[PDB]
């Protein structure tokens, strides 16, 4: 994506946005979602992700 | 979600009565390489197979059963 200027942080992190970090780190969502325990099956999580 | 119905199917298989798993998985081809028919059940297992249709019945009639299912139930719209 385009980037865009801000410091806004400490030098260790530079600002990710919103939407791909839902979208990349969505099975991970599911691994760290199925085992806790609120959601069934992962074909219900599914829906519960979107 | 195949892997999981495998062991979906392997807990609700193991939470029942075993011979009723037994038929249930040589009944449909479960754990198979070909699924056996009436007769061959019939010669493998036991004479009588009206019985074996009643126990078809049974375990119909106890998979039913929501709070068994409830699992199951999420698997219901693939």
């Amino acid at each position: 994506s385009v980037i865009t200027v801000g410091p806004y942080l400490r030098l260790h992190q530079c600002g990710l946005p919103k939407k791909m970090a839902l979208e990349l780190f969505k099975p991970f969502i599911y691994g760290k979602l199925e085992l806790r325990g609120l959601a069934t099956t992962i074909k219900a999580a599914k829906k519960m992700v979107e | 979600t195949t892997e999981s119905l495998r062991a979906a199917t392997h807990d609700v298989l193991a939470g029942l009565t075993a011979r009723e798993a037994k038929v249930l998985r040589m009944r449909f081809g479960i754990d198979m390489n070909t699924d056996y028919t009436l007769e061959e059940v019939g010669k493998q297992f036991d004479v009588t197979r009206e019985r074996i249709r009643q126990i078809e019945a049974k375990a119909l009639r106890k998979l039913r059963h929501p709070s068994r299912s409830e699992v199951l139930r999420s698997f219901l719209d693939d």
